[PDB]
C-alpha cells in the first residue's frame, strides 16, 4: 500500500497520552493542556518541553488552547518528520519490551512484509505501539507479531485504512 | 506413620507460674464482680485451690493490696469478692 | 513423661493433676501446631502449680527414631541441649484408634498401631534403662503407668 | 401537594438519611393508615409498613430472632406494632437510617405490585 | 387438616445485618461523673491548657482501629467485624439497582456479583479474611512482586571474549562508548540508521543473580485493600508513595471518628492558622526512595518528581493540600520507632504554647525490600527460618515478654489521632475518648551502639525525696482551690477598678465618639479578666508542680486529676519482641513505680498489642495510644495472646504484670503509653479516662456538649455509612475555603471564620465575616 507522512494530530496526542500514562481514547483531542493536567503544573511543564524539543518552535500560551486547534498550528512547520523525542521514545520502547531478536529494524520489515505499510505508515503503526505500551518485557516474538498486528489494526482503525 | 516428628528446637517450656497465678486471681476478682461467678460455683473453690497453690509473699501482697482496696458500698458482688478474698488471703498465707 | 495427652483424652486430666501436683510434666503431641501449644499453655496457666514445669514437645511414638531422641533429650545435659532431667514416672497413654477391623483386615494401620501401642512402648522403658544405668542411677526407679 | 415530603418530622423538612427509624415508622403510618375508618387505605401500603418494620428488626437485631410481626394482620393496630418492635429494638430510636435501608426504602417505593406510596420521598430524576 | 394449619403453624424469622457502630465514648448522667471526679475539680482547670484525644483511626494489618481492636481483645471477629472486613479486603461491594431482573440492595460479592447476605459473610470469606490479614508469609503481589525466597542483586563480571553484535538506537550506542571507553565498538548502519554495539574483552558487564533471604513473614495490610475502595481517585494513587494512602484513609477515618465529616467545619471554630499537622514517620516513602535510587540507575520509567514523594513531610503536605487546607503548624517528627510518641508530645507542646488549638497527630511507615533486608543484617527482625525450626507458625513469631523471644515482626500503616484543647472540643460537642495528661521524651547516655534501649524515659520519674518529713500541700487540692478563690476574688477587685478607670476616661471624651471608644476598651478589659482568670486557674489547676522538684511530672499529671500514682492501671508496653527491649522496658517502668511509691503488689498490667499487629516503626506509637483509648473506654485490657511463657528476667520487676488473656475490668484510670526507637529515642505518654474531665465543668454546660455529641455522632454514622456502600468516604477538596482573591484577607484577619454558603451550600469565608466590627 502507498505511504503516508504522520499527522501532527496523532503526533501531539500520543505524546499527550503517553506523559499523562493515558490511554490514547482516554484524551478528549479539543481539551486545554492546563485542563487536562490543571492541579499538577509540573507535568503541564514537561507536556511543554518534550512538544518544545518535538517540533522545535511553539506559539504564545499553547496551555490555553484545547489541543485540537494546536495540532493544525503545529501542522504548518511539520513534514512526516518523527523528532529526537518521539524517535527516542520508541527506541526506548522497544529495547525494553520486544523479546531478543526483536528489533526495530526487523519489527519495520515485518510492518513492511505483513501490512505492506511502509516508512510513513510504520511510523504510525510503532506511534500507537508506544501509545499503548505493553509494560511487559515481550515474551516471545510470536506474541510481540500478535502486539504489532494488534496495534497495525489500531493504525488502521485511526487513518482509514483497509488490511 | 514412621516419619520423624520430634525436635529439640520445637520443645516448648511452660514454668512462669508466679504471674499466671497473679492473673489468674485478677480474672477471678472480676469474674466476681461481674457475677459470672456467684457465691454457689464450685469454679470459686477450684480457683481458690489453684491460686493457693501458687503461693508466694509476692501474690499474698498483690491479694492483700487488690482486695483491701474493694469497695464493699458499690453492689452487694463487692462485699462477696471482699469476703472471699480475705478468706482465699488467709489460705494462701497458711500454705505458704 | 506421658503420651496420648491430648485435649480431652485421660492423659488431659492426669496432666492438670501432675501440674496441680507441682510436678514438672514432659507431654507429647503428635498433632503439634499452633492451636495445641495454645491449649497447652491455657492449661498450665490455670492448672500449673509453683514449682512445676511443663515441657510440650512434637512425637511420633510410631518412630523408634522419635522414642530414642525424645529420651535422649530429656537425659542430656542442659549443655549439651537437654533437659538434665531424670523421669520418676512414664505414663505411655499414646494410641490410635482402630475400629471395625476383624483378624481378615489386619494391614497397614493395625501392624502401626501396635508399634505405637506395645513395640514402642518397651523401647521406651527399654531406652530410659539404658540412660539410668549409663549415668549411674540405681535409687530413683521411673514409675511405668 | 396532595403527596406531601415524606422526610417531615412535626413540620420541618429533613431527609430520610437524617430521620431515626422510629420517625420514619410513625410518619408511614400517619400518611398510610386512616383513623377514621380504622383501616389501611391499600393492603400494599400494610405490606409496606410491614416490610420496613422487618427490615428494622433485621437492622437491630444480634442474633437470629422470630419476627415480633409474625403476620402484617397485627399492624391493623399499628401504634401497638410500632411500640411493641421499638421497645425490643429501642437503639432504633435514635439512629438514623443506614445509608443501606435509604436504598431499600426507596426501592420498596417502585415495587410495581403495589399502589403508588402517597408521597415524595426523594428529589432525584424520577421526581416527575 | 392440610397445609394452611402447618403455614400459619411455620413462624417468620428475622436475620441480623452488620450495623457497623463507630463507638464513641458513653456520656453517664452529669450525677454518675460528678462522683468519680473530686468535688474540688470544678473550674480548678485552664480547658484551653488540657489536651484531649478527640478521635482516632488506624490502617493496620488488621484493617481499620475497629477491626483491630476485635481481633486484639476478643480474639475473633462478629457480624460487624466480619462485613468491616470484607469490605476492606474488597470480597465484597455494595450494590443497589437490579439484577437479574429483580430489583436487588445489599452486599455483593467483588468478583462473581452474587448477592450475599450478612449473616452468610462469616461463612463464606472469614476464613479468607485470617488468612490474609496480620502477621503473615511476605505477598509479593502487595510489594512490587519482591520475594524473599529470591531476592535480585546484580554483580559485576570483566568479560573474557567478545559479545555477539546487538543493534541499539544512536544516543544509546553514544551512552555505551561513553561509558566503557575503548572497551566498546559502535558503527552505524547505513540503510537503518541504528548501531551495532560490540562489548570487547576487558568491559564491565552486570548479570543479575537470585539471593534466597531468610525474613519470609511481615505484618502486611490485608491482601485486597485498596484506596478506591475508601473513594481516593487514580490521579492521587499514581502520584503518591502508597504511605501517602494510608495517613490520607488514616485521617478522613480519624476525622469521621471525631464526628467531624466536613473538615471546614473546625473552621467555624478557629482560625485557618490554628489547625496542626503535628504527625510525622520513620522513613517517609520508601517506595520512592526505591525509585530514584535503584529504578533510575536501572534507567526503570519513573515519574520525573518521585524525589518529592519521598519526603517524610511529604505525607503531612498532601492530607493538608486534599482535605484540611489550612496554613496551621507543621511540625514533621522523626522517632525511628518512637514517631508516634515524638508527634503527640509535640502537637501537645504546640496547643500549649497556643501557636495551635488542633493537631493532627501519629505516625505512620511503610515496609519494602531495602528496609526488611537491613533490619535482617541488623539482626533486629527475627530470622523466620530459625522460627520454623522452633516450629513457630507465622501469626506467633512476635511474642513480646516471653522467654524464646528474638526479634520483632516488621509491620506496615498508620495512626492519626486528632487532639484538641478540651474548652474548644465541648465548644464544638465532638467527642471526647481521652485526656492527654502528659507526653514527654528523653536521651539515655553517652555510648557507641545506636540501637541500644536506654533508661532516658525514667526521668519522667524523677523527683526529690530527702525532705519527705511532711505532706506537701502543693497537692492537697482542696488548699489550691482555695488559693484559685483567692486569687479570682483580686481579680474581682482589678475588673471594679478598671472599669471605674474606663467611666472616669470616657467622661472626659466627647459624647459622640463615646461609644466606639467604650466598646473597644470593654472588649480590652474581658479579654485581661479572661486572661487573668486562666493565668491563675493554669497556675493551680495544672502548672502547680512545675516549679516544685518534689511532685515528678508522672504524678504530676495524674495529680492534676485528683489521681493517685496507685490510679495507672495499665501501662502499654513498646513490646516489640527482643532481647534486650522487653526486659530494658519493664526494669525502667518498674523503677519509674518504685521510685514514685506506688504501693506494693499493685502493678502496672502490660498490654503488648504488637503480638498482633507486629512492629510498624513509625506508627507503632500511634497504635498503642488507639489501643489505650478504646480500653480506657471498654475497660478492657487485652491479653498477649503470644505471652507462652513470661520470661523469668522479668519476675525481679515486682510493679509490672504480664496477662496472656483479656481482663475484663470493672474500669481503667489513666494508661501509660511507652516507646523506644532506635538512636536513643525514648518517649511516654499518660492518658487518662475522659470523664475525669466533666468533673471540671457545670451541669448546664455538660448537658449542653452531651447534646451536640449525641447530635455530631448520628450524623457522623449517617456519613460514615454513606461513604462506605459508594466508596466516598474520602472526598478531597477541590478549592479551598476562600477564593484565590479573598486568601490575604482570610489569613490576615485572627477572627475570620466559614459560614455556610447558602448558594453552594459548602463551607466558605464570607467577605462581609473578614475584618467585622460585630
Amino acid at each position: 500500500i502507498a505511504d503516508e507522512p504522520v499527522k501532527a494530530s496523532l503526533l501531539l496526542h500520543v505524546l499527550v497520552a503517553h506523559k499523562l500514562k493515558k490511554s490514547l481514547d482516554s484524551i478528549p483531542m479539543s481539551k486545554t493542556i492546563k485542563d487536562l493536567v490543571g492541579g499538577k503544573s509540573t507535568v503541564q511543564n514537561e507536556i511543554l518541553g518534550d512538544l518544545g524539543k518535538e517540533f522545535g518552535t511553539t506559539p504564545e500560551k499553547p496551555e490555553e488552547t484545547p489541543l485540537e486547534e494546536l495540532a493544525e498550528t503545529f501542522q504548518d512547520t511539520f513534514s512526516g518528520a518523527l523528532g529526537k523525542q518521539s524517535s527516542s521514545l520508541l527506541s526506548r520502547l522497544i529495547s525494553s519490551k520486544m523479546p531478543g531478536g526483536f528489533t526495530i529494524t526487523v519489527a519495520r520489515k515485518y510492518l513492511q512484509t505483513r501490512w505492506g505499510l511502509p516508512s510513513g505508515r510504520q511510523d504510525g503503526v510503532l506511534l500507537v505501539a508506544l501509545s499503548n505500551e505493553p509494560a511487559a518485557r515481550l515474551g516471545s516474538e510470536a506474541d510481540a507479531k500478535a502486539f504489532l498486528d494488534s496495534m497495525a489494526q489500531k493504525y488502521a482503525s485511526i487513518v482509514g485504512v483497509d488490511l | 506413620g514412621v516419619a520423624t516428628s520430634f525436635s529439640r528446637k520445637k520443645a516448648r517450656t511452660f514454668d512462669s507460674s508466679w504471674n499466671w497465678a497473679k492473673q489468674s486471681l485478677l480474672s477471678l476478682y472480676f469474674e466476681i464482680i461481674h457475677g459470672v461467678l456467684k457465691n454457689v460455683d464450685r469454679e470459686v473453690v477450684s480457683e481458690a485451690i489453684n491460686i493457693m497453690n501458687r503461693s508466694n509473699d509476692a501474690l499474698i501482697k498483690f491479694m492483700e493490696y487488690h482486695i483491701s482496696n474493694t469497695d464493699e458500698t458499690k453492689g452487694e458482688n463487692y462485699q462477696l469478692v471482699k469476703t472471699l478474698g480475705e478468706q482465699l488471703i488467709e489460705n494462701c498465707k497458711q500454705v505458704l | 513423661l506421658i503420651t496420648g495427652a491430648g485435649k480431652g483424652s485421660i492423659g488431659a486430666e492426669v496432666l492438670q493433676g501432675l501440674l496441680q501436683g507441682g510436678a514438672k510434666v514432659v507431654v507429647t503431641t503428635s498433632r503439634f501446631s499452633k492451636q495445641v501449644t495454645d491449649y497447652y499453655q491455657s492449661i498450665y496457666a490455670k492448672y500449673g502449680a509453683k514449682g512445676s514445669t511443663l515441657i510440650v514437645v512434637p512425637f511420633n511414638q510410631g518412630s523408634k527414631q522419635d522414642v530414642e531422641a525424645l529420651i535422649e533429650f530429656i537425659y542430656d545435659t542442659e549443655k549439651n541441649g537437654g533437659l538434665g532431667w531424670d523421669l520418676d514416672a512414664i505414663i505411655p497413654f499414646a494410641a490410635i484408634p482402630e475400629q471395625g477391623i476383624e483378624l481378615e483386615h489386619i494391614d497397614s494401620k493395625s501392624e502401626f498401631a501396635h508399634r505405637i501401642m506395645l513395640t514402642n512402648i518397651l523401647r521406651m522403658m527399654g531406652c530410659v534403662k539404658k540412660q539410668k544405668s549409663a549415668r549411674g542411677i540405681e535409687t530413683r526407679p521411673a514409675q511405668v503407668i | 401537594f396532595q403527596k406531601p415530603w415524606f422526610a417531615t418530622v412535626n413540620g420541618q423538612a429533613r431527609d430520610l438519611a437524617t430521620m431515626t427509624y422510629e420517625e420514619v415508622a410513625k410518619r408511614l403510618v400517619e400518611l398510610m393508615f386512616i383513623r377514621s375508618t380504622n383501616s389501611w387505605f391499600d393492603v400494599t401500603w400494610r405490606t409496606f409498613t410491614g416490610d420496613f418494620l422487618r427490615r428494622v428488626e433485621e437492622r437491630f437485631t444480634k442474633s437470629k430472632t422470630l419476627s415480633l410481626i409474625q403476620s402484617y394482620s397485627l399492624l391493623d393496630k399499628p401504634d401497638e406494632a410500632i411500640e411493641k418492635v421499638f421497645n425490643a429494638y429501642p437503639a432504633a430510636r435514635e439512629q438514623f437510617l443506614n445509608a443501606q435501608d435509604i436504598d431499600h426504602f426507596l426501592s420498596m417505593c417502585q415495587n410495581p405490585m403495589q399502589k403508588p406510596v402517597p408521597f415524595v420521598p426523594v428529589l432525584d430524576r424520577r421526581f416527575e | 387438616n392440610g397445609n394452611s394449619a402447618d403455614a400459619a403453624y411455620a413462624q417468620v424469622e428475622i436475620q441480623p445485618r452488620a450495623n457497623i457502630q463507630l463507638d464513641f465514648p458513653e456520656l453517664k448522667p452529669y450525677k454518675q461523673v460528678k462522683q468519680i471526679a473530686p468535688a474540688e475539680l470544678e473550674g480548678l482547670l485552664d480547658l484551653e491548657r488540657v489536651i484531649v484525644v478527640t478521635g482516632f483511626a488506624e490502617v493496620g494489618p488488621w484493617g481499620s482501629a475497629r477491626t483491630r481492636w476485635e481481633m486484639e481483645a476478643f480474639g475473633e471477629f462478629s457480624l460487624e467485624g466480619c462485613v468491616e472486613m470484607a469490605w476492606i479486603m474488597g470480597f465484597i461491594s455494595y450494590h443497589n439497582g437490579n439484577l437479574k431482573g429483580r430489583p436487588y440492595t445489599g452486599w455483593v460479592d467483588s468478583k462473581t456479583k452474587e448477592p450475599v447476605d450478612d449473616k452468610d459473610v462469616k461463612a463464606k470469606y472469614e476464613t479468607s479474611i485470617l488468612e490474609h490479614s496480620g502477621i503473615r508469609l511476605i505477598e509479593p503481589e502487595l510489594f512490587n512482586g519482591y520475594n524473599p525466597e529470591k531476592k535480585e542483586m546484580i554483580q559485576e563480571v570483566i568479560v573474557e571474549e567478545d559479545l555477539e553484535p546487538f543493534e541499539a538506537s544512536k544516543e544509546t550506542a553514544e551512552q555505551f562508548k561513553h561509558q566503557h571507553g575503548d572497551k566498546v565498538d559502535i558503527f552505524e548502519i547505513p540503510e537503518t540508521g541504528e548501531y551495532s554495539v560490540k562489548l570487547l574483552k576487558g568491559a564491565t558487564l552486570y548479570i543479575p543473580k537470585a539471593l534466597r533471604f531468610d525474613r519470609l513473614v511481615a505484618g502486611q495490610i490485608p491482601t485486597g485493600w485498596n484506596a478506591k475502595t475508601y473513594g481516593i481517585s487514580d490521579d492521587i494513587i499514581s502520584q503518591v508513595d502508597p504511605i501517602t494512602l494510608f495517613v490520607l484513609v488514616s485521617v478522613v477515618e480519624a476525622f469521621i471518628a471525631s464526628g467531624i465529616t466536613d473538615p471546614y467545619e473546625m473552621y467555624k471554630y478557629v482560625h485557618v492558622s490554628e489547625v496542626g499537622n503535628c504527625s510525622g514517620s520513620g522513613m517517609g516513602g520508601v517506595s520512592a526512595l526505591r525509585g530514584m535510587f535503584k529504578d533510575r540507575f536501572k534507567d526503570e520509567p519513573v515519574q520525573n518528581d518521585i524525589l518529592q514523594e519521598s519526603f517524610i513531610n511529604t505525607m503531612s503536605a498532601w492530607v493538608n493540600m486534599l482535605l484540611i487546607s489550612s496554613s496551621g503548624p507543621i511540625k514533621t517528627p522523626v522517632g525511628a520507632c518512637a514517631t508516634s510518641v515524638e508527634s503527640v508530645d509535640i502537637g501537645v507542646e504546640t496547643i500549649l504554647s497556643g501557636k495551635a488549638r488542633i493537631c493532627i497527630v501519629g505516625g505512620y511507615d511503610d515496609f519494602q525490600e531495602e528496609g526488611s533486608f537491613e533490619f535482617g543484617n541488623m539482626k533486629a527482625t527475627s530470622n523466620t527460618l530459625e522460627e520454623f525450626e522452633h516450629g513457630r507458625t507465622p501469626a506467633e513469631m512476635s511474642r513480646p515478654a516471653t522467654t524464646t523471644r528474638n526479634g520483632f515482626m516488621e509491620a506496615q500503616g498508620a495512626g492519626i489521632q486528632i487532639i484538641m484543647q478540651a474548652d474548644l472540643a465541648l465548644k464544638m460537642g465532638v467527642p471526647i475518648y481521652g485526656i492527654v495528661a502528659m507526653a514527654a521524651t528523653a536521651t539515655d547516655k553517652i555510648g557507641r551502639s545506636v540501637p541500644a534501649p536506654g533508661k532516658g524515659i525514667l526521668t519522667t520519674a524523677r523527683e526529690h525525696h530527702s525532705s519527705v518529713k511532711y505532706a506537701s500541700p502543693n497537692l492537697n487540692m482542696k488548699y489550691r482551690k482555695r488559693q484559685l478563690v483567692t486569687r479570682e476574688a483580686q481579680i474581682k477587685d482589678w475588673v471594679e477598678n478598671e472599669l471605674e478607670a474606663l467611666k472616669l476616661e470616657a467622661e472626659e471624651i466627647p459624647s459622640e465618639d463615646q461609644n466606639e471608644f467604650l466598646l473597644e476598651r470593654t472588649r480590652e478589659i474581658h479579654n485581661e479578666a479572661e486572661s487573668q482568670l486562666r493565668a491563675a486557674q493554669q497556675q493551680w489547676g495544672n502548672d502547680f508542680y512545675k516549679r516544685d522538684p518534689r511532685i515528678a511530672p508522672l504524678r504530676g499529671a495524674l495529680a492534676t486529676y485528683g489521681l493517685t500514682i496507685d490510679d495507672l492501671g495499665v501501662a502499654s508496653f513498646h513490646g516489640t519482641s527482643t532481647k534486650a527491649n522487653d526486659k530494658n522496658e519493664s526494669a525502667t517502668i518498674n523503677e519509674m513505680m518504685k521510685h514514685l511509691g506506688r504501693s506494693e503488689g499493685n502493678p502496672v498490667i502490660g498490654v503488648f498489642q504488637k503480638f498482633l499487629t507486629g512492629h510498624p516503626k513509625g506508627a507503632a506509637g500511634a497504635w498503642m495510644m488507639n489501643g489505650a483509648l478504646q480500653i480506657l473506654n471498654s475497660g478492657i485490657i487485652p491479653g498477649n495472646r503470644n505471652a507462652d511463657n513470661v520470661d523469668k528476667i522479668l519476675e525481679q520487676f515486682e510493679y509490672v504484670l504480664y496477662p496472656s488473656k483479656t481482663l475484663k475490668t470493672d474500669g481503667v484510670r489513666a494508661v501509660s503509653i511507652t516507646s523506644f526507637g532506635f538512636g536513643q529515642k525514648g518517649g511516654q505518654a499518660i492518658v487518662v479516662h475522659p470523664d475525669y474531665l466533666y468533673g471540671a465543668i457545670t451541669e448546664d454546660r455538660y448537658n449542653e456538649y452531651v447534646a451536640k455529641v449525641s447530635a455530631r455522632e448520628k450524623s457522623a454514622y449517617k456519613f460514615f455509612h454513606n461513604g462506605m456502600i459508594y466508596n466516598k468516604l474520602f472526598v478531597s477538596k477541590e478549592h479551598a475555603p476562600y477564593t484565590d482573591e479573598l486568601e490575604e484577607d482570610v489569613y490576615l484577619d485572627p477572627l475570620a471564620r466559614v459560614s455556610k454558603d447558602k448558594k453552594s451550600g459548602s463551607l466558605t469565608f464570607n467577605s462581609k465575616n473578614i475584618q467585622s466590627k460585630d
